[PDB]
């Protein structure tokens, strides 16, 4: 899993050398930032649910036809799934903030994203909206660095999805 | 080959594979029909989960077959 | 082209200049628009040091532009001897190898894997050496560790372009030079999606490896001697990729990491995709 | 490799001298801008996908023939390559931007690229256009973000430009 | 790989849940100690060479036979290996110390070490001893530095110990 | 040259990915630290000379026999060299502080250290003392983080030399 | 690898001692025989092709089934292998003979040979037989040359035998 | 272990070829030489001790300060070691003469020489003197080829040490 | 080309080391032997022709049918070739003696032997007889080591041919 701390170790290790000043500097960076990161996570964790509802919803507004019978958005099972999925993404996003690296995101969400989505005919677009809508809401509860952090990670997924 | 430490620098879960060895897999650099080594009819190499698929497929197409797979640890 | 004398009758180091000709610079004596002759789009002259300045300015003041200048001593030198690479030599690491035999495989592996490039004591990799010689690592696995090492990325991969890093890899891991653009393209794509580690694996993983110098044989120069499925041009490419003994692949030299094999030469041997 | 700091060092080294006080003050101030610098980079990376997507659309609208049978972007596989190339150039540019130095970019990303394009027959010119198209879109984001403390980024914006341009030039 | 943070995550993941507030507070406080943590590491790295040098001297004073013909540390070649090994172990330990987790140490370093030693005929006992000798010397530095803000490092010191000990045990 | 900034780029580059949040965190670390680093450099740069004199001197006290005729410490040429050398190490250390990485040290001083020293029969020991003596003096003019930084780098050489 | 000289050294080393005068006298005399030793080897190498050819003929006259469909020396491909193998073994034996030590033979050739043969289904017995057949023919030459200074080679002849036999045994 | 005999076998073995005339010629060379080599060994073996005493001693004359308290040459333990060491080198040199190759030297003494010496702060210089002093003494008890041989090997170490 | 001298250089070169005693010993061997080798060559060179006639002849006795019309031995062209060839073989054998290695033989005669012979349907057998007959004659003009040498090389070909 890729976090700041793991990476410098890795790099040090490959070189076959002790952690010298260079790496510690980097580590320090991760720790200083954490305070902001951590804050952001507490905020997302709390409002989770509400964010999720809002998102799922949004998607339907954006793509009305999904809710029609014979479509994917239609029938509760699918809606349940759709909810689940978004919630899982949020959990990983909170995890990443705390871990201080994209690591958690990469391994759970991103790796294999495409093929999964292809085989089940999930359109990336959808997810994206979900995220965007979220981003917008988050853009109220948070501010300054905490906010900035939240964004970074949210986006990182947008980019991976697209 | 017993792993003295995790061989691979890049890190995942590591599995020990033991293979019956064709002459092709490890031909000696000799004139005439190449001969895999006697001493090791069964090479045994630790492999990351990521490289495990390739390694197996390549082993398969070459005569040699997987005697046994065992998690490295 | 070949230069026939290194020095002018009056003492003076001749330099060979190469230019892209222009209609102004030389034109046929016909009616109609002035054309240079097609076969001399890249023209080459040998000029003494004294006339060099003026000659170059005239070339540039017209539409010309100087592809390259090179001392005629270096030019008009033998193509590199192939004596040592015609028959590589070949190193086998036996199981139950002596202390010495392991050493000799390590040296050979550095030499081939790193180009004549020197590796300092601080650069050398105790840990991967340690694994060989108590068993546990193959020669093939050691080679994969070297091409994963930073030392390798610093030289061949972080300075030059992927297109050069590719052939540079083709040489180190297989004696061969690259054959056809297809190969260069595939590696470039694999690198974009999988990333650097996958690319390196794909040489060592590939069938040419194992079919030749499979396991426990340090890789040796296959090119310079006729190989299966190897275009002839590839054999000439090898002469560009491999200059002499005590010629290296160096990031350290001025504009260190350029492409030995001009992209048009690759396209000759096979264009498509 | 190299970057702003390392560079100044190297210069100093050849003189054989400790760093000039004046010279320190270049670096001292460079540090101060860091935060700005960072956000700039962040903005590019965040929008990457888009930047490209966008630039491409415009490039194909302009040079219709690229996507026509016989053109360089046709067929699919070639088109994919063209998209890939855009990404590569961008990625590097970003790198440079962080380093505060062209070098990194000049090395792997561009040194040799023009010749390749010519041999391939891809119009060096068209590629250069796309590089610019990218530039503009990118700046767009760098310069108009949300939730960042408002201030002056020009200095960085221009340096960004330059990088893009070195690219455009050497390719072209 | 793994470290303190990542770990807690993983646990949380299998439950399928957001991190508990309680759990955050583990990490929150872990952060606060960072500075201490860092200096600890720094101390080891700074003194590395010495730590080993020292431990070795003592190791060989004790087990004279290792350096006698027929012993395991003779001749030079072997001796070299033995020194190298000690160092490695150290290196890892440090890594762990920073990570705030044994894993890295166990997986990269300790795993298979015993068996190697066995096959070679290296006396595992002695190896373990050396590791301890190192431990004590190392703590020595961690705990008595220069220019550091005075405070309590115990918590870290003990964790350090544990790492050394896991090493000693698994080798032995 | 390895500095924090170069490394993360390198790592990013190898994997073939954009600089994401992970790396920036690290970078940030380097920049925050710089203020202390920079301070330390200004302090060493100023007292350079005095440090050098003191060191060279020390060495002779420590190894009297060097100054005897037929030895290395003997005759001005050698003394001049000895001075020069110590100054080179200091210059790289100042460069390192500022660069925010061991890089400068590694490439100038460290790489090839052994063989040079072997072929000219320079005993590492000497240099070491020089450094130590220095470290001691520096341990007055500096304080807090600035100090800590200075040490790190000075030591890094001790370790490389030994 | 190892040989008579090296060996004695190694022994001496573990005792930690200079070579005993007695021990030197083993080597001193060993030297004296050199010339004989050499010619012995030369004789084998000179006749190699034949030795094998011969042995094979006899081997197949005896065990007719090997060459019948279903046997192990059929078809061509296999036959080839079988010839190749015989040769190899020979090659090694010679090596040993020169070295004045079994090792080289045991380590690079014999070790694991049996098991290989087993896994394949090659009848080890027959292999052993072939080795002997070879032995006899080989001795034949070693012992009956022309234009060499006449004298007693027995000592060498017997040592030769032993090597062949170690082979036969370990395979069998 | 590298001796003439082992090497030709090795080379033959690698190519997968019988020992032909080429190699035997080489062998012949060795064993012819042996007579001289052997003689030299008998001479060193006998005078061992005396050579050792003389050497150790020499070193101290050459580097008086070693015998001062707080130094390496000081206190019996160290003297004992110093003796031991020189004796080991001599034993390997005798072994090499007899083996007819550098082999024994390479594997015992040379491989890892540097790092050992670095970590324990043994100055190559010392050993060297020891050797030189030896060489000088040997230059009396021996003569002609026997001598020449002795030198070769002694030197080989000097070069390795330096 | 493989001679004793070239090989030791090669081996030295591979390890990356100066020629030490080990290799010189080997070289010495080659040089001392030369005197015998050289003698042998002078003897073969002189009687060349006569050896050749005798050989060619022999072959025909051994394989009468070759001289019949419609066969290969038949018609002068072929006889001329047959002569040429054996003379070439003899020349390479003489060359090897002087060079002090199989080198010359390997590169001219041996490499590619099989395929040539296959494509033109030259039966190894023939050549062999030629050689044998030769060997027998040589076994008169020479004696002692000179002889031994001659044999070695002659045989080496027999083995290569068969
Ligand atoms: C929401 C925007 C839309 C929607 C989604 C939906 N998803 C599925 C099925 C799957 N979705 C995923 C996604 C994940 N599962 C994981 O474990 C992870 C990583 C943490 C993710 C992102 C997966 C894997 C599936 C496949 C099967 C499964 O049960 O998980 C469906 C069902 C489609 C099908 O079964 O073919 C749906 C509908 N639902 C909506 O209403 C939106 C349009
Ligand atoms: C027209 C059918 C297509 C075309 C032609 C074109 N050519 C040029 C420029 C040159 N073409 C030549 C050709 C020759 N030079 C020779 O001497 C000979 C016969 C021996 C040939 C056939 C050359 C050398 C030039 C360059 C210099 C010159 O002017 O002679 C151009 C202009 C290129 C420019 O940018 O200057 C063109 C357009 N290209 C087309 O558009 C048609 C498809
Ligand atoms: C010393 C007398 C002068 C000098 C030499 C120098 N060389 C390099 C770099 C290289 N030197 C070589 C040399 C060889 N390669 C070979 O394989 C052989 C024969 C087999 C030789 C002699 C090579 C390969 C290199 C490149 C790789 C490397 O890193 O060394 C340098 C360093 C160049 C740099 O810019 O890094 C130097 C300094 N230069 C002097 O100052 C002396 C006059
Ligand atoms: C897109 C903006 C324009 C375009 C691009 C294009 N490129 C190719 C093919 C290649 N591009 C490269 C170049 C590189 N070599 C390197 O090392 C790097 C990284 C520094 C690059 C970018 C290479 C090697 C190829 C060959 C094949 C491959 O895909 O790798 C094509 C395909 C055309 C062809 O292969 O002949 C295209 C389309 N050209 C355009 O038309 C756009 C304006
Ligand atoms: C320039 C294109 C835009 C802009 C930038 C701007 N940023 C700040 C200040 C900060 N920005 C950051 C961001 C980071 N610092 C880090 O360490 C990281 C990596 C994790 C990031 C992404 C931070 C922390 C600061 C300081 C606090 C703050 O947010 O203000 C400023 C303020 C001025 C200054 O830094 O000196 C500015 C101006 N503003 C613009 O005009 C553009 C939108
Ligand atoms: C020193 C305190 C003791 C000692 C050590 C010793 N080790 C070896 C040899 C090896 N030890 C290792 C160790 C490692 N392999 C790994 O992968 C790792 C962890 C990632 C380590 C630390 C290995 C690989 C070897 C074998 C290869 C080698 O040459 O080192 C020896 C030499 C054994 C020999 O007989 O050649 C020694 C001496 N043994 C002692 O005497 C000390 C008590
Ligand atoms: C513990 C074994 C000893 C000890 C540690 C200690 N350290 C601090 C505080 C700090 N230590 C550092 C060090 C670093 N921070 C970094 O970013 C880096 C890498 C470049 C290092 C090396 C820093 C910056 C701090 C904060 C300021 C300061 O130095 O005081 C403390 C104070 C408490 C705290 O948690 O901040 C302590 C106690 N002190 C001892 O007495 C132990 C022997
Ligand atoms: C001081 C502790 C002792 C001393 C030093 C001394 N040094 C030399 C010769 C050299 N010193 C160096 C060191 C460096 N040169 C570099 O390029 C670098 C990296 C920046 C270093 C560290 C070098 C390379 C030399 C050799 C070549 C040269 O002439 O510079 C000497 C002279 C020894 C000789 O000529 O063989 C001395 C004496 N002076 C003393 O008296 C102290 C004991
Ligand atoms: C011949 C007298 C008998 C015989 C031989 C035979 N061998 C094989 C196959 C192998 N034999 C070996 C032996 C070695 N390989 C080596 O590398 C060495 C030297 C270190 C030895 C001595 C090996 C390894 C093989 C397996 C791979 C190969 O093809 O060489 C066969 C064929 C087995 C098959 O089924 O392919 C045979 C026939 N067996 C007989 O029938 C004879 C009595
Ligand atoms: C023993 C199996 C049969 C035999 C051997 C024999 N040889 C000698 C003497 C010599 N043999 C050689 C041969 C070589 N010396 C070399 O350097 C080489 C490689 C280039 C060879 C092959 C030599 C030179 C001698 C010395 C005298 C001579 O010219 O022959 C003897 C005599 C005893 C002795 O060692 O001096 C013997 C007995 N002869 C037989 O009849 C045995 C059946
Ligand atoms: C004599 C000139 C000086 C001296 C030597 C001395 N040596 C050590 C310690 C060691 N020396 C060696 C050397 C060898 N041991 C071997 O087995 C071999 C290869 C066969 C060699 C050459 C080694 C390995 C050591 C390390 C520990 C040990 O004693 O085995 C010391 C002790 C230094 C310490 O504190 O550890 C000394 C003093 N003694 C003198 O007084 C001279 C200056
Ligand atoms: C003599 C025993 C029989 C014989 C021989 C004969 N040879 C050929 C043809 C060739 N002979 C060789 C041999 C060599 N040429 C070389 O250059 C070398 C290496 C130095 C050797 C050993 C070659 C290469 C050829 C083929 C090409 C050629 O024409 O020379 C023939 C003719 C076969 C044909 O098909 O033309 C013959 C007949 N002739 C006899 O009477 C004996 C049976």
């Amino acid at each position: 899993m890729k976090t700041v701390i793991t990476e410098v170790i890795a790099s040090a290790d490959s070189q076959g050398r002790f952690l010298n000043n260079t790496e510690l500097q980097a580590a320090n960076g991760r720790f200083q930032r954490a305070t902001a990161s951590m804050e952001a996570a507490r905020a997302l964790t709390s409002n989770a649910d509400s964010l999720v509802k809002g998102a799922v919803q949004e998607v339907y507004n954006k793509f009305p036809y999904l809710t029609q019978p014979g479509q994917m958005g239609y029938g509760d099972t699918n809606q349940a799934k759709c909810a689940r999925d978004i919630s899982h993404y949020l959990r990983f996003i909170t995890y990443s903030l705390v871990a201080g690296g994209t690591g958690p995101l990469d391994d759970y969400i991103v790796a294999g994203l495409r093929e999964v989505n292809r085989t089940f005919n999930l359109s990336p677009s959808w997810y994206i909206e979900a995220l965007k809508h979220i981003k917008g809401k988050v853009g109220s509860q948070l501010s300054g660095q905490p906010l900035t952090e939240a964004n970074a990670y949210i986006d990182y997924c947008i980019n991976a999805l697209s | 080959s017993v792993l003295t430490g995790d061989n691979q620098q890049r890190g995942s879960k590591l599995f020990k594979i033991t293979i019956a060895l064709s002459p092709t897999l490890a031909h000696h650099p000799w004139p005439g029909l190449d001969t895999h080594e006697p001493s090791q009819s069964s090479y045994s190499t630790i492999v990351s989960l990521e490289r495990l698929l390739p390694e197996m497929t390549r082993i398969k197409r070459n005569g040699g077959r997987i005697l046994e797979i065992t998690e490295g640890e | 082209m070949n230069v026939l004398t290194t020095s002018s009758q009056r003492g003076g180091k001749l330099f060979k200049v190469t230019m892209t000709l222009s209609p102004a610079l030389s034109h046929h004596p016909w009616p109609s628009l002035d054309t240079y002759e097609p076969s001399q789009n890249s023209y080459s002259v040998v000029v003494p040091l004294d006339r060099l300045l003026a000659e170059m300015t005239y070339i540039k003041n017209k539409g010309g532009r100087v592809l390259d200048i090179s001392p005629a001593d270096l030019e008009a030198l033998g193509p590199p001897d192939i004596s040592s690479v015609a028959i590589p030599l070949k190193v086998e690491l036996w199981a139950k190898a002596d202390v010495s035999d392991v050493q000799a495989a390590i040296v050979a592996a550095y030499k081939q894997i790193f180009g004549n490039t020197y590796v300092l004591e601080s650069e050398r990799l105790t840990s991967a050496e340690s694994l060989l010689r108590n068993g546990s690592i193959s020669v093939r696995e050691f080679v994969r560790l070297l091409a994963k090492s930073e030392l390798y990325k610093e030289r061949f991969f972080f300075c030059t372009s992927n297109n050069r890093f590719t052939e540079l890899n083709f040489k180190h891991f297989l004696g061969r030079a690259p054959y056809n653009q297809s190969e260069i393209a595939a590696h470039l794509d694999r690198y974009q999606t999988f990333g650097y580690d996958a690319e390196i694996d794909s040489y060592i993983d590939s069938d040419e490896y194992i079919q030749a110098f499979g396991e426990n044989v340090v890789p040796y120069y296959r090119g310079f001697k006729s190989q299966s499925g190897q275009t002839v041009e590839s054999f000439n490419r090898m002469f560009k990729l491999y200059r002499g003994d005590a010629g290296s692949d160096t990031n350290l030299n001025l504009q260190g990491q350029k492409r030995r094999v001009d992209p048009k030469n690759l396209l000759r041997s096979g264009r498509g995709i | 490799m190299q970057d702003a700091f390392t560079k100044a060092i190297v210069a100093a080294d050849l003189r054989g001298s400790f760093l000039s006080e004046q010279e320190l003050n270049q670096l001292t101030n460079l540090v101060k801008e860091s935060n700005k610098r960072l956000d700039a980079v962040n903005a590019i990376t965040g929008n990457a996908a888009e930047i490209i997507s966008d630039a491409a659309h415009k490039l194909f609208a302009e040079q219709t023939d690229l996507i026509r049978p016989g053109g360089n972007a046709y067929p699919n596989r070639r088109m994919a390559a063209c998209l890939r190339d855009m990404e590569i150039i961008l990625r590097y540019v970003s790198y440079a931007l962080l380093a505060g130095d062209a070098s990194v970019l000049e090395d792997r990303c561009l040194n040799g690229l023009k010749e390749t394009y010519v041999a391939l027959g891809t119009p060096t010119r068209s590629v250069a256009r796309a590089v610019q198209l990218m530039k503009e879109t990118a700046i767009g984001y760098v310069n108009s973000p949300s939730g960042v403390t408002r201030g002056d980024c020009s200095a960085l914006v221009n340096e960004a430009a330059t990088y893009f341009d070195k690219a455009a030039a050497s390719i072209a």
